[PDB]
C-alpha cells in the first residue's frame, strides 16, 4: 500500500507492550522524557547554519547531511549502564524502515560520517544535549520526532506532538548531497534569493518582468509538501532530486494530473487571472492549496515562476532560462518542418520561451553529465504519457547526446532545430535559439548562457553535435583511448579509424576535452580541436592528440576526472560516428614522513621520497616543503631522476606552533610538474 | 509575453 503521502500519519503506540506483560509491573523504574527542546527561534545556531533562518514557520527546518542540536530532559537523569534510549523520526502513513521512512537514531559514542545518528555533547542535571546527523540521501519532508525508551516489557514513547515536527530539505551545502553547490555566492542566487527576473520580449528588443518567488513565505513550504502528495508521489522517491524535479515539471501544470497552473493562450482568460497579471508566485500557490484544485491561468514565465519557488523552496538550486526564437517540434524529428501551408505545417517557434535548470548529480548518467539540468513546466509535449518535461543534463545537450534521459531531444530541438522549407527549397540553420540568458548573480543583469546549450553557429562543431543529436534522434569503426595519463605531464589522445570497406573516405571531426568533478558534475572545457582525416580503404590510422599540460593543470582540483568528446562525420555518407569517455589521471605520489618527537622546541627531521612514475628521466627536478609553524620554507634539487628511481630528502625542523600542523610537499621538473603530498602532524 | 511568430 503505497505510503505516497506526506501529510498522511500513522498513530504510534505510547506504551508499546510486548508479550504477556504481568498485572502490577512498575514502568516508572525507567525514564520517561519530561520535555523536548529543538532550539528551532530563527536567531538560534540551527536555523542559521542550515540557512533556513528565513522561513515563516515556526518548527524546526534542517537541511540533511548536517549537524543540529536538540535537548532532552528526563524524568532523572540519563544513565547509560541501565537506560537505553533513540529518537525516531517517521513520515507518512505506512513508514518502513527498509524504505527510509521509519528512521531510527541511535545514541552513539562518535558520529558516523553520512550515518544517522545522535551524540550526547552535555549533560546537565536530568537533560542531554544532542548532535544529530542526518544521511546526505535523506527523503526530504515533514518528519514526526519522537523518543523511544526500551524496556524489558516493550517500548515507551513520546505523544504525538506537533511542535516538535521537523522539516528535512535537501542542503547545497552539503558536499554529500546530490544538489552539493561549492560556491556561496551561486548558492545565495539560486537557494537563497526569493525575488529575481524574467526576460522576455525578443532578441533585439529584450524585456524583464520581475518575480516574486517567495519561497520563504508562511504557507509555501508546506503548499510544495502538498504538490508532491497531490502527486502521489512515492515518499521513498523525495530524497532523489532528479525524480523531485521531473515530479514537479508535471505538477505545476494542470494537465493529467490536476497541477498547480492552468495554461491559457487564448486573449480571454475566462473566470481566472489573465497570465500577465501575476507577479509572483504565493498568491497562486498558496490558492492552489486552499482551493486543492487547479488555479487559472499561466504561460511559460508564470509556469517558469512557480516551478522556481517549488525548487528553492526544497532546497534544489534553481534558474529560470529564456530562449529567444524557442522551436516547438511536434514530430519529434528534432527540426522545424515548414511546407505557407498552414494545414500540413504543425512546427512552430515561439518569440521566447523560458524553462527552469536545476542542479544536481546524474547518478543515473555517465560521469560528465552533472550540474545544470534544464526541466519544464510549460505544457508542449507528452513526455512518457504526461506533459512534463526533463531532466535534461544541459551538458548532453550540448554534445548532441540527446539519448540520455529525460526530454534531451526535445530540449535540442527547442534550441537548435534546423528549419526546413519543404521537395526541400531551403535550410536556415541559424535562426532558432538565437539568444540564452539568465538572471546575473547579484544584480538584475542578464547573463548569457547560450554557449552552456549549443556551440557558436556557424563552427563546424555545432554543425557536428546537431548531426550526433539528430542520430541519437560505411564500415568504418572510430574509438579513442588515453595513452597513460598522467598528472603533471603532457599525454596523447589517440583517436583510431578502422575502415573495413574497399572506400577512400574523408572524415571532419571534433574533439572536446573536459574537466569533471568526481561526483560527475562538469567543470569546465580546457580544449577544443576539429581535425580532418583522410581514410584510405582497408586500413586502420591513429590520430594522435597532444594534450599539453598547461591546457588543463590551471583547472583541476581534487578526485576530478577528464571527459572527452570525440564526434566525427563521415563526409561520402553523412554517418557520425560518436563517443564521450571519462579517465582518472595517474597520480604520482610524494611521501613525507617524520622522524622524532614532534614537540614545540625540539628537533624532528622531516623525509620527504619521491619516485619517478615515469620511463623517461627527469631533470631539473626542485622539491620544496612548507609547513607553516613546522619548518620554515625549504628547497632541494635534483639535477636528474632516473625511471622509477626514489630519491629521499631529509629536512630538520623546529616548530613555532603547537597543535594540529600540516606539511605540504611540491615537485616540479622540466617535463612533470606541480605534483604535491601532504601530512598532518600533531606538535606537542 | 510569448506569441507564436508564423513562419
Ligand atoms: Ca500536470
Ligand atoms: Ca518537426
Ligand atoms: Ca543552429
Ligand atoms: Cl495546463
Amino acid at each position: 500500500p503505497p505510503n505516497n503521502s506526506n501529510a498522511a500519519e500513522d498513530d504510534l503506540p505510547t506504551v508499546e507492550l510486548q508479550g504477556v506483560v504481568p498485572r502490577g509491573v512498575n514502568l516508572q523504574e525507567f525514564l520517561n522524557v519530561t520535555s523536548v527542546h529543538l532550539f528551532k527561534e530563527r536567531w538560534d545556531t540551527n536555523k542559521v547554519d542550515h540557512h533556513t533562518d528565513k522561513y515563516e514557520n515556526n518548527k524546526l527546518i534542517v537541511r540533511r547531511g548536517q549537524s543540529f542540536y536538540v535537548q532532552i530532559d528526563f524524568s532523572r537523569p540519563y544513565d547509560p549502564r541501565r537506560d537505553l534510549f533513540r529518537v525516531e523520526y517517521v513520515i507518512g502513513r505506512y513508514p518502513q524502515e527498509n524504505k527510509g521512512t521509519y528512521i531510527p537514531v541511535p545514541i552513539v559514542s562518535e558520529l558516523q560520517s553520512g550515518k544517522w545518528g545522535a551524540k550526547i555533547v552535555m549533560r546537565e542535571d536530568r537533560s542531554v544535549r544532542l548532535s544529530i546527523q542526518s544521511s546526505p540521501k535523506c527523503i526530504v519532508g515533514k518528519f514526526r520526532m519522537y523518543v523511544a525508551v526500551w524496556t524489558p516489557y516493550g517500548v515507551l514513547r513520546t505523544s504525538r506532538n506537533p511542535e516538535t515536527d521537523t522539516y528535512i530539505l535537501f542542503n547545497p551545502w552539503c558536499e554529500d548531497d546530490a544538489v552539493y553547490l561549492d560556491n556561496e555566492k551561486e548558492r545565495e542566487e539560486y537557494v537563497l534569493n526569493d525575488i529575481g527576473v524574467i526576460f522576455y520580449g525578443e532578441v533585439n528588443d529584450i524585456k524583464t518582468r520581475s518575480w516574486s518567488y517567495g519561497q520563504f513565505e508562511d504557507g509555501i513550504l508546506d503548499t510544495c509538501l502538498y504538490v508532491m502528495d497531490r502527486a502521489q508521489m512515492d515518499l521513498s522517491g523525495r530524497g532523489n532530486p532528479i525524480k523531485v524535479s521531473r515530479v514537479g515539471s508535471a505538477m505545476v501544470n494542470a494537465k493529467d494530473d490536476e497541477g498547480v497552473l492552468v495554461g491559457s493562450w487564448d486573449n480571454i482568460y475566462a473566470y481566472g487571472v489573465p497570465p500577465s497579471a501575476w507577479t509572483g508566485s504565493v498568491d497562486i500557490l498558496l490558492e492552489y492549496r486552499s482551493s486543492e484544485n487547479p488555479v487559472r491561468y499561466g504561460q511559460c514565465w508564470v509556469f517558469a515562476g512557480v516551478f522556481n519557488t517549488f525548487l528553492r523552496c526544497l532546497g534544489i538550486p534553481a534558474r529560470i532560462v529564456t530562449n529567444y526564437f524557442s522551436a516547438h517540434d511536434n514530430d519529434a524529428n528534432l527540426q522545424m518542418d515548414i511546407f505557407v501551408n498552414s494545414k500540413l505545417t504543425k512546427d512552430s517557434v515561439w518569440n521566447y520561451h523560458c524553462w527552469n535548470e536545476a542542479w544536481m548529480t546524474r547518478p543515473d548518467l555517465p560521469v560528465g553529465f552533472g550540474g545544470w539540468q534544464a526541466v519544464d513546466s510549460t505544457p508542449q509535449e507528452n513526455s512518457d504519457g504526461m506533459y512534463r518535461c526533463g531532466p535534461a543534463s544541459v551538458q548532453a545537450i550540448k554534445h548532441g547526446h540527446v539519448c540520455f534521459q529525460f526530454d534531451a531531444p526535445f530540449v535540442f530541438a527547442e534550441v537548435n532545430s534546423d528549419l526546413i522549407y519543404i521537395v526541400v527549397e531551403n535550410v536556415d540553420a541559424t535562426h532558432i535559439g538565437k539568444l540564452i540568458v539568465t538572471k546575473q548573480i547579484g544584480g538584475d543583469g542578464m547573463m548569457d548562457i547560450t554557449d552552456t546549450y549549443k556551440f557558436q553557429e556557424g563552427q563546424e562543431e555545432e554543425r557536428l553535435a546537431l548531426e550526433t543529436a539528430l542520430m541519437y534522434g560505411s564500415n568504418v569503426d572510430m574509438d579513442f583511448e588515453v595513452e597513460n595519463a598522467v598528472l603533471g605531464k603532457d599525454f596523447k589522445l589517440s583517436i583510431t579509424f578502422r575502415n573495413n570497406s574497399h572506400n577512400r573516405y574523408t572524415i571532419t571531426a571534433y574533439l572536446s576535452a573536459n574537466i569533471t568533478f568526481y561526483t560527475g558534475v562538469p567543470k569546465a572545457e580546457f580544449k577544443k580541436e576539429t581535425f580532418d582525416v583522410t581514410l584510405e580503404p582497408l586500413s586502420f590510422k591513429k590520430e594522435a592528440v597532444l594534450i599539453q599540460a598547461g591546457e588543463y593543470m590551471g583547472q583541476l582540483l581534487e578526485q576530478a576526472s577528464l571527459h572527452f568528446f570525440v564526434t566525427a562525420r563521415i563526409n561520402e555518407t553523412r554517418d557520425v560516428l560518436a563517443k564521450q569517455k571519462s579517465t582518472v589521471l595517474t597520480i604520482p605520489e610524494i611521501i613525507i614522513k617524520v622522524r622524532g618527537t614532534q614537540v614545540v622546541g625540539s628537533d624532528m627531521t622531516v623525509i620527504v621520497e619521491f619516485t619517478n612514475p615515469l620511463k623517461e628521466t627527469l631533470r631539473n627536478v626542485w622539491v620544496h616543503l612548507d609547513g607553516p609553524g613546522v619548518t620554515r620554507p625549504m628547497k632541494k634539487m635534483f639535477r636528474e631522476i632516473r625511471p622509477n628511481s626514489t630519491v629521499q630528502w631529509e629536512e630538520v625542523c623546529r616548530p613555532w606552533v603547537s597543535g594540529h600542523r600540516k606539511l605540504i610537499a611540491s615537485m616540479s621538473s622540466d617535463s612533470l610538474r606541480h605534483v604535491y603530498g601532504e601530512l598532518d602532524v600533531q606538535i606537542q | 509575453x510569448x506569441l507564436i511568430l508564423p513562419w
